[PDB]
């Protein structure tokens, strides 16, 4: 069972996560947290050329499965 | 409670088996755009041993397939015991021997990824032709004294048996503990998997989570099947 | 009055449905539904060898009375 989406870096670097509709983005960034040790204020995710917000849902973002984000650093 | 939002980490410690799997079948349940009633805070306090274990997650849902099947096998045995092509080869054998489908009908419903899926009892023929190991099954709420206690009742049904597999058959998405940053929940249509280690701790492996994890039995939602080797 | 048909499982679990010839494939896993708490999606329906589509009827399919479809879940 479940939904799969891709998270994409400029590095190229690919990996698949596991994830609901009703995620938040802030789930979202916790599973990249867990999988690669990046805390979520040092994640920018971007879909369909949009900076997703913590409080809304995949769903809100029609992210679909297979759907690609792109994540970009925040390092300052 | 009547509202869950009060209950702190600290009191779900404190609580009982039965009390935290209340909890669960209450409150666990994600709505359709959003979370449970129940935050990641709230399910850390029914998370017992943190402590290094031996026990694992040997299979990861892997990329496009829905083989749950397969890993909640390779995980409750902690080997790579089950490959994909033998996993693939006995569903199909049953499909061709037991319901008479056609060697071409069966190569398509290996072979489209996103229709594929199996059940408990394909799962129980391949546990009985692969690895001669019986198996008996149940949801957690038809076993008897359920009622009167869900962990004594799980716990007398699972016997001395080293692991389970479950089946999150239905409509609904659970919450579930985790020990790690974000919440990993309890997909509709899948499989997961328990170990019990040598201090008779189960441990939770979804192959969709990300880190193995020590609940109570109580803690499976009791619309659940239960499958135990005999 | 009316017509039944029965669904077998691998597990050997036999239930009795209350269909009419017209039922789509649809309504059938819909009664599976009510009967079991199985959601269509769950479902995977097949007689004379052949997975059967939610759009035609058993009268398409030549389902006549106490013929029996097997229901293996779609578990992922």
């Amino acid at each position: 069972g479940g939904m799969q989406i891709f998270v994409k870096t400029l590095t190229g670097k690919t990996i698949t996560l596991e994830v609901e509709p009703s995620d938040t983005i802030e789930n979202v960034k916790a599973k990249i947290q867990d999988k690669e040790g990046i805390p979520p204020d040092q994640q920018r995710l971007i879909f369909a050329g949009k900076q997703l917000e913590d409080g809304r849902t995949l769903s809100d973002y029609n992210i679909q499965k297979e759907s690609t984000l792109h994540l970009v650093l925040r390092l300052r | 409670p009547m509202n869950p939002q009060w209950l702190t980490e600290e009191q779900i410690k404190k609580m009982s088996p039965d009390e935290q799997g209340n909890l669960i079948d209450t409150y666990a349940a994600r709505k359709i755009n959003a979370a449970s009633d129940l935050t990641h805070a709230q399910l850390r306090g029914m998370i017992g041993s943190t402590a290094a274990s031996h026990i694992a997650i040997v299979n990861a849902q892997e990329t496009g397939l829905g083989h749950a099947g397969r890993y909640a096998i390779n995980n409750a045995l902690q080997q790579e015991a089950l490959s994909q092509n033998e996993f693939l080869s006995l569903t199909g054998q049953i499909f061709s021997n037991q319901l008479g489908m056609s060697l071409a009908d069966v190569k398509n419903l290996i072979q489209n990824q996103d229709d594929f899926g199996i059940d408990t009892g394909v799962l129980a023929q391949i546990l009985k032709q692969k690895f001669n190991q019986p198996v008996k099954e149940s949801k957690i709420c038809d076993l008897p004294d359920c009622a009167l206690s869900k962990q004594q009742a799980v716990e007398n049904y699972i016997g001395k048996a080293k692991w389970v597999i479950v089946a999150n058959i239905g409509t609904e998405v659970f919450d579930m503990p985790s020990s790690t940053h974000a919440v990993y929940p309890l997909t509709r249509g899948h499989f997961v998997a328990l170990r019990r280690d040598a201090d008779n701790r189960w441990w939770y492996l979804d192959s969709r989570g990300k880190n193995p994890v020590n609940i109570a039995l109580a803690i499976i939602p009791r619309t659940c099947t239960l499958i135990v080797p005999l």
